[PDB]
């Protein structure tokens, strides 16, 4: 806020009801800047499929059951949002965050065994 | 699964052709396990890799023990990737970002503390000891009262 | 680049000995390059690099032992 | 025993009558040295080690001292720092100005206790100059500096004492002493190389290694040396692709900081008949495939064929670890095969030794045993060339006890003497029933040691009841709670892994089957008789060999420097290998080829990943999950059932015992490929000493030298 | 892809290798990166394993001489090279044949020598 | 019990927040109505692209008219990872990485870590070492004078200045070039003195230009000390008080412009600084002409020094005589077993450094820059991290510049001594 545009001072969540809060409005903040997002930064993809993005993301931590863990993952969430909210971020940036535009594809890894044996460890 | 490889796992940007399948990566649900593989930053290929935990032998071509005080962790070199002949120069690249990296650990508990927090496989290879044997100068030179069996020469 | 090296030295105060009278330029070196070296850049003089050792693992030549 | 004494104001207690420098090891306390070696005999010559002794006018040599119940150690003082600044001063002053051009330059000892305990400057500035030695030719291994030499004496008491080979020694007087063979000959021991380790200096050092590697640029591997059945603890040195050099470390369970020159010197094989690529033979001629195409090939020759049981046939070589035997037999049992087979004479068949008790076919007393043995039958085997670091492990316990040794078999030139029973079975009955069975009923800590190439013997199955049956007769001698006096050496790596997950032919009748799919594991040493000329032979290897050229279907894979495999030794010592350089080509991982062959097999193996086949060796055998320790096998007394009972009868045709190895050099597909080897083998033949013999360098009637290695 | 005998000759002095691991200029200088390319024009210095054994022998009456390449602080550590063996003995730095004139006769005996003797 | 303890958040830890006193009343000092309207600011990108006063530079300002509201710089652009690369060479290997921070300053660079590290090899250098680089720290600081200075000087508009003053740095640059054998780069100062002795002409050659160098700083005065454009643009500029200086990290220049009297040279004494005389300039308002003025100052107090270390040079050797530290000559490395030995390990190994830490600064051209090192032992060091004054400076734009012109910006940027190899390093 006060030192530039998205600034958010580090604090820490006081309970797990604190945290839940901060994960959901962070979460809220995100989907709701895809639109902006997608024409400030001129994404080749529709909202739809960088809201899908941004759940996915916020679903890798489900599982978190430690507050001190949520705290340091809360602040990079803020972090992420403020240089991208400000145009510090490029487009070079945020496709990179898109898996897809990687010119040996998103399924980098190979699908099973014998694929990956037959090309040679993927 | 039983140690079976999630061919579904998520990839991230350093996810290369060389990076191989994990088994089990961090969620942050462990017990009583700092998830700091899941913060790092670090790449999935961290976890899907084993490092090995080892004090360092001694050299056989010198008698000092200086390396061999404390504990190593160290990345196993993969199947492919780790080298190969770059065709212009003949020098040696790498898709290894791993290869020039080890760990010092006080203790072994440390470095499995550390392997653990950070989501490595990890082996444990412990240090062989000497077996003492008492020396004694004047074993040189013993009475032999039978056939002398050897001639020594100081 | 077109100096001559010991003359090169000279021009740029390196020393002040000309090569006329500098002795180093005296000794007999056969395998000296005989005409001037210039620089061969942008022309088909161009240095190219390569490898200067051989390959580090040879393959088995496949030998078909016969039936 | 031990005294309690006091070295730099801190206490330590150490046995009576061991040496000063082994309390000040014990107490932290670190002491330079050139002349000590834990492994030799203290020389007490190079005075580096001197330190203050309380009541003692003289500065004392801390490794020949005998630590006293009170005595007052002084490491640090001004007396100590004096005396190695002069004995430094002394040792540089005719020491050759050549670490640039030297081998041993960063790992040296001379610069490393130069820099810590010497001055920075040197005072040596005389107009007369140093002295310069002759160089000497002691053999094609070993290139010789002389003038380095600072005359520890550590290669000649290693060469004497350790190896049992006297020629090494040194002449002359004074300042003009110089280590060597007074004449120029070839150092006939399997254990010469290590004299290029324990050498300080660089005056002693590899001819192959020769100027190649700087210390600091090779990545160290802590690994298994797999050329024998010791499981040797070796550290691979690498650099980026290439192998350079192999080392011991120390494991004095095992090797004790030794190994032999095939281990050492074989590695120049890693990197010259190479199979990088699969091959399909087509026309009569090997082709290149893709791992696709070499696959379907399999997949389609099996269904034409239709193997039935026991059709599909799998030989196992020398240098298999576990993890490609286990996929093998999961793979084979799935295809209704249980012709498990291994590289030897007899090997196809059912072995005379069992595979149901773990002690039927191991090293029993543990190679440390050796330590403790009174007496020793060596049945079948010339443990020199079967197992050379063990059989120096003999000659040590030999030299310093009452130790008798006897023999039944071939004669051979041993480095410590031994009565010669005889060569064949009824000389081994004889000797259990004469003299030496006396000598061996009368000791504690017995040892009868039957050889690998007994169990190749048409009178196999005679040996081991005829063996074992003495072990039953005389217990509480052979078989306490402390001991276990009957021993199986292996030769091979892969043979008691292999026993381990029971791959063997389990019966005569699947011996008999004549089989049409027969897959070479590694096989190179296999009878011209186990694989019938009109079967589909498939070879999964890393070397171009005898194996190779006779298959249809030559599938690239892994050696031992390149992987993480797991291998047995001959005392059941489980061991893993840990890769140092990547697989060249497109060779694959030994398991994951056969994991590959039986999805398109339409057997697929459950296991993708190498920790889920590990979880399956735990399954087949829980000792294989627990590495560089020895389960011990609870039901000793159970190996009767297999030797005795079930070899009471057996027809005897009393042929002599053989001579498994022909040439020590030429032993497995690696060796056979070394250049070094075979420059070790043709000076053998032709005694040339000289260190250039196939090798560049100037020779009186080669002036122009040469460029080629091994040729 | 090199005709021209800059292409083929490891050096102008030199047609063979001098190392095992040398690879041959005419599979190094082969390739697309040397195909519209002045041949002539690239780097090939002489031989030196030609040139050091050109230098004659060095005759001495002392068992020990002393080598430090001749520049005195411009050549090489001083090293003392032992002569008594009946061949040229030749420094490790600079490659300097050296020999004992109780060997003369046997060296001059030598259907041919590493060095010129004269 | 951390970091389980924080598992579940058990006793949240304490901010600066949960310590602010109220003021004390008593002594503090301190409808569509068309007040209530708010003001959109506009947010300008200066830089790198766009050009900018100097170097790799993404100044982000928010404006509301022509008044800067909120100063945002980013910076990065030269972030090269020094510090970490220094973990993966030995002491001589990491000593070129300190020619390349502050790159018009390269001996003083290497001086501070050269010092740092003879604290912890726990060595006193020879005395003419010691004369020689503090000669050549107070060349350095005149070569830096004239870099920042003049080229402060031509992005307001005085191109002249810049083109005289180079002439000097060309000059000055010879004596770097004979010395070592680069213009810029030397790698000249090493932990036990430096690299090899000066050559036995140029003390005279140093001294010729001295007699000189007056007439050059004192035509530069001509050009700007009284002119009233060059008033005009620097008096009353980024004005910080004495008190704020000190809490926002300012040292050198930054901080002596607002009255406090502090030199590093003169509070903790190196090399030969306490052997030679010298002022030190101190300004009274605060703001970029005091600043000029203590700069120009400083350009007669550093050749003061030099003419003294011209007459002071002593006789000996100029690198500590320990060939377990030091490379022996090469005469010896040729001629004796010991020498030779010593040179091979200190050019693969590497000198063994006692462990332990250190934090070592000295008054760079710049300001204070600082090194911290931390020595586990061996031959390469755990730890180093390095204070830039640059850093620090740079990190108090905002404070300066916020309420006033967009048109005073390039005075302040140039006011501090800023070159963004110090900056990212
Ligand atoms: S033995 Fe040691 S001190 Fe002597 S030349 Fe070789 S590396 Fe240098
Ligand atoms: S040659 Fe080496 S090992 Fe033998 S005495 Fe001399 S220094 Fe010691
Ligand atoms: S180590 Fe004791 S004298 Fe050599
Ligand atoms: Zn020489």
């Amino acid at each position: 806020v006060q030192p530039t545009k998205f600034a958010v001072t580090v604090r820490q969540s006081r309970n797990w009801a604190d945290a839940k809060q901060r994960v959901i409005a962070a979460y809220r903040a995100w989907i709701r800047a895809a639109p902006e997002i997608q024409t400030m930064y001129s994404i080749p993809f529709p909202v739809s499929h960088i809201r899908t993005r941004i759940r996915q993301e916020f679903e890798r931590h489900r599982y978190v059951n430690k507050l001190n863990v949520v705290d340091v993952l809360l602040q990079q969430s803020n972090a992420d949002f403020q240089e991208t909210m400000n145009f510090w971020r490029q487009q070079s940036h945020v496709m990179a965050f898109f898996k897809e535009e990687h010119f040996r594809g998103e399924k980098r890894l190979p699908s099973n065994f014998i694929t990956g044996f037959l090309e040679g460890r993927n | 699964p039983r140690n079976a490889p999630d061919y579904n796992v998520p990839i991230d940007i350093a996810t290369s052709t060389f990076t191989p399948v994990p088994k089990n990566v961090q969620d942050g649900s462990e017990e009583n396990v700092v998830p700091a593989g899941l913060i790092s930053g670090a790449p999935m290929e961290l976890q899907a890799r084993t490092v090995r935990i080892y004090k360092p032998a001694k050299p056989a071509t010198q008698s000092g023990e200086k390396n061999t005080q404390l504990w190593r962790m160290d990345w196993d070199v993969l199947g492919k990737g780790h080298r190969w002949e770059n065709p212009l120069m003949g020098w040696q690249s790498s898709a290894d970002f791993m290869q020039g990296t080890h760990l010092t650990f006080k203790t072994k508990e440390d470095a499995i503390a550390f392997a653990e927090k950070q989501g490595y496989e990890y082996f444990v290879q412990e240090p062989n000891e000497r077996h003492f044997r008492p020396k004694a100068y004047a074993n040189n030179f013993l009475y032999s009262p039978g056939k002398l069996k050897h001639i020594r020469t100081k | 680049a077109h100096i001559e090296p010991m003359w090169h030295a000279w021009i740029s105060y390196q020393v002040d000995t000309p090569p006329t009278r500098e002795p180093l330029t005296q000794i007999e070196r056969p395998w000296a390059p005989k005409e001037h070296v210039p620089n061969r850049s942008f022309t088909r003089g161009a240095y190219k690099p390569y490898n200067t050792t051989q390959p580090k693992i040879q393959s088995w030549e496949p030998k078909a032992a016969p039936r | 025993a031990e005294v309690e004494l006091t070295i730099d104001g801190k206490k330590v207690s150490i046995e009576a009558g061991s040496a000063l420098i082994q309390a000040c090891e014990k107490a932290g306390v670190v002491v330079p040295r050139y002349c000590y070696h834990e492994k030799l005999a203290i020389a007490g010559n190079c005075r580096m080690c001197l330190v203050e002794v309380e009541r003692s006018p003289k500065p004392v040599a801390s490794c020949a001292w005998p630590v006293q119940a009170g005595m007052v150690v002084k490491t640090n003082s001004p007396l100590t720092h004096k005396a190695r600044e002069g004995v430094m001063e002394f040792l540089l002053a005719n020491h050759p100005l050549d670490c640039p051009i030297c081998d041993q330059g960063g790992e040296c000892d001379l610069q490393d206790q130069s820099m810590r305990y010497g001055a920075d400057r040197g005072r040596f500035h005389e107009i007369g100059g140093k002295r310069a030695v002759e160089d000497k030719n002691i053999g094609p291994l070993i290139k010789t500096s002389m003038n380095r030499c600072i005359h520890c004496t550590r290669c000649v008491r290693f060469m004497n004492d350790i190896a049992g080979a006297p020629e090494l020694g040194s002449t002359g007087r004074g300042n003009d002493l110089q280590i060597g063979t007074y004449l120029e000959k070839n150092l006939d021991s399997e254990l010469s190389g290590n004299v290029i380790d324990l050498c300080p200096v660089g005056a002693l050092t590899s001819k192959p290694y020769a100027f190649r590697a700087r210390p600091w640029e090779l990545k160290r591997t802590e690994s298994i040396d797999v050329l024998d059945g010791l499981g040797s603890n070796i550290r691979v040195d690498s650099r980026g692709l290439e192998v350079m050099r192999i080392l011991p470390r120390l494991n004095d369970d095992v090797n004790e900081e030794w190994i032999n020159d095939k281990t050492r010197f074989a590695c120049d094989g890693l990197k010259t008949q190479r199979l990088t690529m699969p091959l399909v033979r087509r026309d009569g001629k090997f082709e290149p495939a893709t791992w696709e195409q070499a696959l379907t090939e399999i997949a389609h020759a099996y269904q034409t064929l239709a193997p039935k049981e026991n059709e599909f046939k799998v030989i196992a070589g020398q240098l298999v670890e576990v993890e490609s035997l286990v996929a093998m037999k999961d793979l084979a049992n799935r295809l209704g095969s249980e012709n498990l087979a291994l590289d030897f004479p007899g090997g196809s068949q059912p072995l005379a030794h069992g595979v149901d008790i773990r002690s039927n076919y191991l090293f029993n007393s543990k190679i440390w045993g050796i330590e403790e043995a009174d007496a020793i039958l060596l049945v079948g085997t010339n443990p020199r060339h079967e197992a050379a670091v063990l059989n120096a492990r003999i000659r040590k316990q030999w030299l310093r006890s009452d130790l008798e040794i006897a023999a039944v078999g071939q004669p051979w030139e041993s480095t410590f003497d031994y009565e010669h029973l005889g060569t064949d079975l009824a000389a081994l009955k004889n000797a259990l029933s004469g003299p030496f069975g006396e000598k061996l009923k009368k000791a504690k800590r017995p040892m009868i040691i039957v050889g690998s190439g007994v169990t190749e013997h048409p009178d196999a199955k005679a040996f081991y009841e005829t063996v074992w049956s003495f072990v039953e007769k005389n217990a509480s001698n052979f078989l306490t709670e402390e001991w276990c006096g009957y021993n199986v050496l292996q030769r091979a790596a892969s043979r008691a892994g292999a026993f381990e997950v029971g791959f063997v032919v389990p019966s005569p009748e699947v011996a008999a089957t004549k089989p049409k799919f027969v897959w070479l594991l590694g096989a190179d040493e296999f009878d011209p008789a186990d694989v019938p000329k009109d079967a589909f032979i498939v070879y999964q290897g890393h070397h171009g060999d005898r194996g190779a050229e006779i298959a249809d279907i030559v599938l690239p894979g892994a050696a031992y420097t390149e992987k993480a495999g797991t291998y047995v030794n001959t005392e059941g010592r489980v061991q893993m290998t840990r890769a140092a350089t990547g697989l060249p080509g497109a060779a694959r991982t030994d398991w994951k080829i056969i994991r590959a062959v039986s999805e398109f097999l339409g057997v697929p193996l459950p296991y993708d990943d190498v920790a889920q086949l590990r979880d399956r060796m735990a399954e087949i055998s829980p000792a294989l999950a627990a590495y560089d320790v020895v389960e011990p096998v609870a039901l000793r007394h159970l190996s009767k059932v297999q030797l005795v009972d079930q070899n009471k009868g057996a027809k005897v045709t009393g042929e002599p015992l053989k001579k498994v190895v022909e040439n020590f050099y030429f032993t497995d597909v690696i060796s056979r490929s070394s250049p070094t080897m075979a420059r070790c083998s043709a000076a053998k033949e032709t005694g040339d000493p000289r260190t250039n013999f196939m090798a560049p360098g100037m020779e009186e009637d080669r002036p122009m030298g040469q460029i080629a290695y091994g040729a | 892809t090199g005709r021209p005998a800059s292409a083929v000759m490891q050096a102008p002095n030199r047609a063979e290798v001098w190392s095992r691991s040398q690879r041959p200029r005419s599979e190094a200088m082969a390739g697309p990166r040397f195909e519209q390319t002045d041949f002539d024009a690239q780097p090939r210095p002489w031989a030196a394993i030609e040139l050091i054994h050109k230098q004659p022998v060095r005759w001495t009456h002392d068992r020990i001489v002393a080598c430090d390449g001749g520049g005195g602080p411009h050549g090489h550590p001083k090293i003392y090279i032992n002569t008594d063996k009946p061949e040229i003995a030749t420094c490790n730095y600079c490659g300097l044949p050296f020999a004992n004139e109780h060997h003369r006769k046997y060296l001059e005996s030598l259907p041919q020598t590493s060095y010129p003797l004269n | 019990a951390e970091p389980q303890d924080g598992f579940q958040g058990t006793r949240l830890i304490p901010t600066g927040a949960d310590f602010q006193s109220p003021p004390d009343p008593f002594i503090d000092e301190g409808e569509d109505s068309v007040e209530g309207r708010k003001v959109r600011h506009y947010t300008v990108n200066f830089g790198p692209q766009h050009p900018a006063a100097h170097g790799v530079l993404r100044l982000i300002l928010e404006l509301n008219g022509e008044e800067i509201v909120r100063a945002d710089p980013h910076v990065g652009l030269l972030h090269r990872g020094t510090e970490k690369l220094c973990e993966y060479k030995t002491y001589m290997q990491a000593l070129p990485y300190f020619d390349r921070l502050d790159y018009v300053s390269m001996m003083t660079n290497e001086q501070v870590f050269s010092l740092a590290v003879e604290k912890l090899l726990n060595i006193e250098i020879p005395p003419r070492a010691k004369f020689i680089r503090t000669m050549f720290g107070e060349i350095t600081r005149i070569l830096n004078h004239l870099m920042s200075v003049l080229s402060h000087a031509m992005d307001v508009g005085a191109l002249t200045p810049f083109l005289w003053g180079f002439e000097e740095r060309e000059k000055l640059m010879e004596f770097y070039e004979r010395v070592s054998g680069a213009r810029l780069h030397a790698a000249y100062v090493r932990p036990g003195g430096v690299h090899q002795d000066i050559p036995v002409g140029l003390l005279d050659d140093i001294y010729q230009w001295a007699t000189q160098f007056g007439d050059r700083i004192d035509e530069t005065e001509e050009m700007l000390t009284d002119n009233r454009i060059w008033i005009n643009r620097l008096k009353g500029v980024g004005v910080v008080s004495a008190a704020d200086a000190l809490n926002l990290s300012f040292t050198g220049v930054m901080l002596r412009g607002s009255g406090v009297p502090w030199d590093v040279r003169k509070s903790s004494p190196y090399d030969a600084y306490d052997q030679v005389e010298f002022d030190v300039p101190v300004g009274i308002n605060g703001d970029c002409y005091d600043r000029y003025l203590c700069r120009m100052e400083e350009f007669r107090q550093s050749l003061r020094i030099i003419h003294q270390c011209l007459n002071k040079m002593p006789a000996g050797p100029v690198r500590y005589e320990d060939y377990k530290i030091t490379p022996p000559p090469r005469a010896a490395m040729k001629e004796n077993m010991e020498a030779l030995i010593h040179h091979f390990l200190l050019f693969t190994k590497g000198y063994a450094v006692p462990p332990g830490d250190t934090y070592t600064a000295i008054e760079a051209p710049k300001g204070e820059m600082g090194v911290y090192v931390v020595s586990d032992g061996s031959e390469r060091p755990y730890r180093v991290h390095i204070r830039a004054p640059g850093f620090a400076h740079l990190s108090g734009f905002d404070h300066i510049t916020r309420g006033h012109l967009l048109a005073d910006a390039v005075a302040v940027i140039g006011t501090m001594d800023l070159v963004f190899g110090e900056v990212d390093r």
